């Protein structure tokens, strides 16, 4: 009569003739469908240098299937119960801009289960993104950086990705205090690749983010712009006395130890460079 | 050390009456996380103090709702709307910014009545004493109100400072009144060489100061 | 929860006082435990606090190198070494659980009071105080018991078993020379006391002293 | 000899099993009392704002499939079991960095015949939590870290504090860093109805003397100059060796106290500031 | 002994031996053999799990095969990589002693249970490899015995206490002699006259030198505010001056 005894017969039953690799459907020409959602816990890096974007992600995914459907009023009134995500089917949702990172989300949480056949499951990962790094108004940036989330096994026939929201919830966001997300754009989009003939979907979640200015304006600008104001502070000092080439060595000496120490910081794109390094090195030559 | 001024220093007021005491401090004590962790302590004669309000924007569980706290980021007041018997005692401020934390002053309360007529009673030394060897003239002013009132002694007319003890007691429940002995404790040789022993009370209720003497050769 | 102090400790000016304080029913261990110093006469001054689980203490730095606390996480037993000790720290130690920033100062002790002085035993005393040779004969009139050279506190001085309990007077002790010098004082209607037998009693339990002597007229 | 048979009468899979959660009388909640207990406080990286402690979290809980009569079996009290194959509900962090989350050691849990079980497994801990960087160095960390179920919500199970501070009979004193206090408080979210959490509070005071005396000395040691450079005799011609060589102390300085704080936009260090400031004057000066 | 964060990483072979009921046998009725080798994962094996961890191991999880004699006894040597937090204390810099202490013990068994004996009262040292910059002076073994909050009973514990000193050769030969060098120009600027004109430059100099040197060594020095170092103390006395 209790509670757990009948759900023991549940499992015991449901599992009894169970596959895991058979996609389950109920014709071959019916389809599925995957209701996909993302999370950010936080946003831990974005290492500019080596071009990462390293962030901790929910990912809700939700679907249904046949097979384990059951009566509620027939086993003491059990709707929901709980089983790890290895005995039942997982649909592989893999990222395709990764940089060493996992591809898969390892962690192999539990899943939910109700009465008609509903399937919830919510893995936590963490992901390493590489997306190109625009630095052009340093610091007085905004990076847009994506990735790629889709089926890899499956063409559009067999599965069909549909957004749950239209943008990335943060409820639960952490301020990582030096980057705020102004938006998330999830987009659904389909390909075709040169493997097949049919075609694949994919959602493309894209980051629009700024860089919180004040770190470096008050410790990396602002002692630059101070001293090279006295490039033209030479030539007013009279001749006679003698140390108008220390203050210049000085000041060239100063201005190129900060310019080689800017190079560490940003990226070594050849595309575009930075108007800071711009203005260092025209400094330099006058 | 955030030293810590309390206002007033005694505050006399009757039942039912609503109390206003004031503590401030000599600097901010705002924590910056944006709240002020000010406790306010109530200590009775003869027993451990008691809680009434911590974290002055919220109450105790276990007062009632008669005391009130509040105040600006400096100034602080606390409120009471109905003194009842149970509340006489000394209040205690308490910061809790920055350290080392520290007290009050210690704010004095008791209630309030109409004055009284001091009845004054001199005693001169016993037999058992005088066969001791000393003397002792102890002069009781009990049952007045309020505490302003001076007690001197006088010996031949001359006045005497010396070996004089005077001793006060809080106000009493029953009848709201204070109390005072002063006593002179002096040589048995010196008791046979004087005439008069002499204590003078002076209070506010009596416009002339009640004097009680007596003499040892009658 | 419930907090246990030592009992009452005198000591000649010099030496070190060691006091402990026993805490049950909590997590010992896991949060501050500060004392209060109070002196008899006015105002409250802490002496620090510390973390039984931790070696960290603090103290107030005008009590630097008085005091010196100690922690034990086997026993739950806080003790306080005392440096040099003079005449002008006879005070009540209390004790109670603090945690900053949160709830705090729920709880406390119930009081250790420690007295120091040159004296080693005295006991307590007997002198009536009689009324004087020249006197008008009014409605009423007072009494008074006097005790002189007792140390030390306390010391219980009553009427007959409670008879005559309207209208007595007991005050706070008060030094001459080295001990303690009290008086009772009770208002009696003049047409009872030629007539009823009234004695005063002084009980004293820390030597057993258990004297009375009747009061007769001159 | 009776403790196997009473082993595998406990633990066989055809009577019990461990994928359920255990109930009675209709979906009733099994209350979980955890408590926890910090070790020592072992590292804290506040440039990666990360807080790696040891801790010992109990977990009590009762069950009623694992009882059995206790007069059968010898009269024995109390069985160790594995931890692995009996059930236990998970308790892990939320903001734990660096991906790991479950428990380390998996150890031994201890059952009695009533059916209470009493389990803690050590672990190691990284925490993530927002460097408040003001008072540079004489500042309070408040770091917090949350426990909940990641498995459960409030339907199945409920989780209730025993203590209301955590227990430091366990602690060793860590040296630079020193603890205030530690609460602890149960979360609860009125909107969602299923959230429940514990927070613990940790709130850390570093001890000043060990950066006081490495780099304010001589910070204000060569910052006291600033002022002094125009007493020098101009005839001499040395006013521009001198000041150059203290504007370029205080950069360095500058650039040493940012890269030993954390990057946080958010706020500024109240010594970066002030070094911002006598450097502005000091190239006043040399103009 | 990464002094920085206060961790030793040692390489310990543990040796485990004990006896019990089920696992005899007769020799004489098995062609006279008497000893065989089987896995520790298909036998008991006792927790013991050091409490001084910091970022690394609990256990000795790399599972070693174990011994079988036939009156019983079985021994079990696993090898493991240990990572302790001991207080680093550095007051005589370089010329310094390290104390640093790894508690083993039992996890889930009382002294009713489970009681510890020491094989050996000192630490073997029969395959020990000389790093070359530490010296082992002594490896003590304590049997001790406490109460925790948790129970009733009280759990037996073993204490090893490495007692070691560092070579000084390296630091003294590259880090206190430069600036023990560089110090004694402070009091020569003195003598120095005023009308050639470079005393300031000298001065500067020296300045920031001993500030470089003694931001270089507050790097490999723990930060650790319970007492200082003292070539730390000599230096910033010298900034002063
Ligand atoms: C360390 O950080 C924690 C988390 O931010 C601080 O806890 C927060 O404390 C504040 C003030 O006590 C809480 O605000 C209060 O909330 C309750 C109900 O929401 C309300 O009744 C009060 O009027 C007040 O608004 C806040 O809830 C709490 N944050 C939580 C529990 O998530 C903590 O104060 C910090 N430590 C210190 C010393 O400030
Ligand atoms: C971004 C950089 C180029 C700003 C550099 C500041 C100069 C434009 C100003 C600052 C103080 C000025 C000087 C202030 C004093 C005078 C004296 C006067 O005789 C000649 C110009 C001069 C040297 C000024 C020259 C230019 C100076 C260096
Ligand atoms: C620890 C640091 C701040 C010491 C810096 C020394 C100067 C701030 C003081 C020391 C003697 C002072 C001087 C004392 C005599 C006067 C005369 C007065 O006319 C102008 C300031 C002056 C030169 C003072 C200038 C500044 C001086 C050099
Ligand atoms: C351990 C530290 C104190 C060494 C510092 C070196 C000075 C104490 C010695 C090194 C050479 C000496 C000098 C050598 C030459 C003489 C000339 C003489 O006339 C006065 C002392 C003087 C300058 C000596 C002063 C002190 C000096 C600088
Ligand atoms: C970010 O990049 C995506 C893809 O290139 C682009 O479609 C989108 O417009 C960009 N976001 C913004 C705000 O420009
Ligand atoms: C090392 O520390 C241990 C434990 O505190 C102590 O027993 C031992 O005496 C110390 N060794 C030395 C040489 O101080
Ligand atoms: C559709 N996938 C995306 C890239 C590879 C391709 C594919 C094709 C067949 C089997 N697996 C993967
Ligand atoms: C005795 N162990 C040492 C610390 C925890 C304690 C314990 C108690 C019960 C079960 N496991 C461990
Ligand atoms: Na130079």
């Amino acid at each position: 009569e209790t509670r757990a005894h009948a759900e023991e017969r549940l499992l015991k039953k449901l599992f009894s003739g169970y596959n895991k690799w058979s996609r389950p459907v109920a014709n071959i020409s019916d389809v599925v469908l995957v209701r996909f959602g993302l999370s950010i816990a936080q946003l831990i890096d974005v290492d500019e240098k080596n071009q990462m974007m390293t962030t901790n992600v929910w990912v809700k995914q939700e679907w249904h299937d046949y097979k384990l459907r059951w009566d509620p009023a027939d086993y003491e009134n059990v709707t929901s119960i709980r089983i790890p995500s290895e005995l039942i089917w997982r649909p592989d949702i893999v990222l395709y801009n990764n940089a060493d990172g996992d591809f898969a989300v390892t962690h192999l949480t539990k899943a939910h289960l109700f009465h008609d056949g509903r399937v919830q499951w919510t893995p936590p990962a963490i992901y390493k993104s590489s997306c190109s790094i625009d630095v052009t108004f340093f610091p007085f940036d905004q990076q847009n950086c994506t990735m790629k989330f889709g089926s890899w096994t499956y063409d559009k026939a067999k599965i069909d990705l549909v957004n749950m929201h239209s943008r990335v919830d943060q409820l639960d966001f952490w301020e990582s205090g030096e980057w705020v997300i102004v938006d998330a754009v999830g987009t659904y989009n389909t390909r075709k690749y040169e493997c097949c003939a049919e075609i694949y979907p994919d959602i493309t979640y894209a980051f629009v983010i700024r860089r919180l200015p004040l770190f470096y304006t008050i410790n990396l600008i602002i002692p630059c712009l101070l001293i090279s104001c006295l490039t033209v502070l030479v030539f007013y000092l009279p001749s006679e006395c003698g140390e108008k080439i220390t203050l210049c060595i000085s000041v060239l000496l100063s201005l190129t130890v900060f310019l080689l120490l800017i190079t560490e910081i940003i990226p070594s794109t050849s595309l575009v460079i930075p108007l800071i390094g711009e203005y260092l090195l025209f400094t330099m030559i006058f | 050390d955030v030293l810590m001024t309390q206002t007033p220093l005694s505050l006399p007021v009757s039942l039912g009456d609503q109390a206003s005491i004031s503590c401030r401090s000599s600097q901010s004590i705002v924590h910056s996380n944006g709240n002020t962790y000010l406790e306010w302590y109530l200590q009775k004669p003869g027993q451990s103090p008691k809680l009434l309000i911590y974290k002055v924007s919220n109450r105790f569980s276990g007062v009632p709702d008669r005391f009130s706290g509040s105040g600006s980021g400096t100034d602080f007041t606390l409120k009471i709307s109905r003194v009842e018997a149970e509340d006489l005692g000394v209040y205690y401020c308490f910061q809790g910014s920055h350290v080392p934390w520290t007290f009050g002053g210690g704010t004095k309360l008791e209630i309030k009545r109409a004055d009284a007529a001091p009845t004054v009673s001199i005693f001169p030394p016993s037999s058992e004493q005088l066969t001791s060897g000393g003397a002792s003239v102890v002069c009781f002013l009990n049952n007045f109100y309020p505490k302003d009132i001076n007690v001197k002694w006088k010996i031949d007319g001359s006045e005497r400072q010396n070996g004089v003890l005077n001793s006060w007691t809080d106000q009493d429940s029953k009848d709201s009144t204070y109390s005072m002995s002063s006593t002179l404790t002096l040589t048995k040789d010196e008791y046979e060489r004087h005439n008069s022993y002499t204590c003078e009370a002076t209070h506010k209720t009596s416009t002339s100061p009640i004097v009680k003497s007596f003499n040892r050769n009658e | 929860v419930q907090l246990q102090q030592s009992g009452a400790e005198v000591m000649k000016p010099g030496a070190s006082v060691k006091i402990s304080c026993k805490g049950t029913g909590y997590t010992f261990s896991s949060y501050w435990i500060e004392w209060v110093k109070q002196r008899p006469g006015h105002g409250l001054e802490r002496i620090g606090e510390i973390l039984p689980g931790s070696g960290s203490t603090n103290y107030n730095e005008k009590f630097r190198g008085k005091a010196t606390f100690t922690a034990d996480k086997s026993s739950k037993t806080a003790y306080m070494q005392l440096s040099s000790l003079t005449s002008e720290d006879s005070a009540v130690y209390y004790c109670a659980r603090y945690l900053p920033y949160y709830y705090a100062m729920d709880y406390w002790g119930q009081g250790t009071s420690v007295t120091v002085s040159s004296a080693k035993t005295t006991p307590p005393s007997v002198y009536p105080l009689a009324p004087g040779s020249a006197a008008q004969t009014n409605s009423m009139v007072t009494l008074g018991c006097l005790v002189k050279g007792y140390f030390p506190e306390p010391v219980t001085v009553t009427w007959n078993s409670g008879s005559l309990s309207s209208g007595v007077h007991t005050f706070p002790a008060v030094l001459q020379s080295d001990l303690y010098t009290l008086s009772s004082s009770v208002t009696v209607p003049s047409s009872t006391w030629p007539s009823e037998t009234v004695t005063c009693n002084v009980a004293h339990p820390a030597s057993s002293t258990k004297v009375d002597k009747k009061i007769v007229p001159r | 000899d009776t403790e196997e048979r009473l082993v595998e009468h406990l633990l066989d899979p055809s009577r019990y099993n461990k994928l359920i959660r255990p109930a009675t009388n209709g979906s009733e909640l099994v209350t979980v009392q955890l408590m926890v207990s910090l070790a020592q406080l072992i590292s804290v990286h506040e440039r990666e704002q990360i807080m790696t402690t040891n801790v010992w979290l109990t977990q009590e809980w009762e069950d009623y499939r694992l009882t059995w009569k206790p007069e059968e079996f010898d009269n024995m009290k109390k069985v160790r079991l594995p931890s692995k194959h009996i059930w236990l509900p998970d308790v892990v962090l939320y903001n734990n960095a660096d991906g790991m989350y479950e428990v380390s050691f998996y150890s031994n849990a201890v059952v009695s015949y009533d059916g209470s079980i009493f389990w803690l497994p050590p672990a190691i801990y990284k925490s993530a939590c927002k460097i408040e960087v003001k008072h540079f160095p004489f500042d309070q960390q408040n770091c917090t870290m949350k426990f909940r179920s990641w498995t459960y919500d409030r339907t199945e199970i409920d989780l209730v504090l025993k203590s209301e501070v955590a227990s430091l009979d366990d602690f060793t004193p860590s040296g630079e860093w020193d603890i205030v206090a530690l609460p602890g408080r149960r979360n609860e979210n009125p909107d969602d109805s299923t959230y429940v959490d514990i927070t613990y509070d940790f709130i850390i005071r570093r001890k000043p003397l060990f950066y006081t005396i490495n780099l304010i000395i001589p910070c204000v040691l060569i910052t006291s100059l600033a002022i002094l450079v125009f007493y020098l005799p101009s005839d001499c011609g040395e006013k521009m060796t001198l000041c150059i060589s203290v504007l370029l102390a205080l950069t360095v300085f500058l650039l040493l106290i940012s890269k030993i704080v954390p990057p946080t936009s958010l706020d500024v260090p109240l010594v970066g500031k002030y070094l911002m400031f006598t450097m502005v004057l000091v190239t006043f000066s040399i103009v």
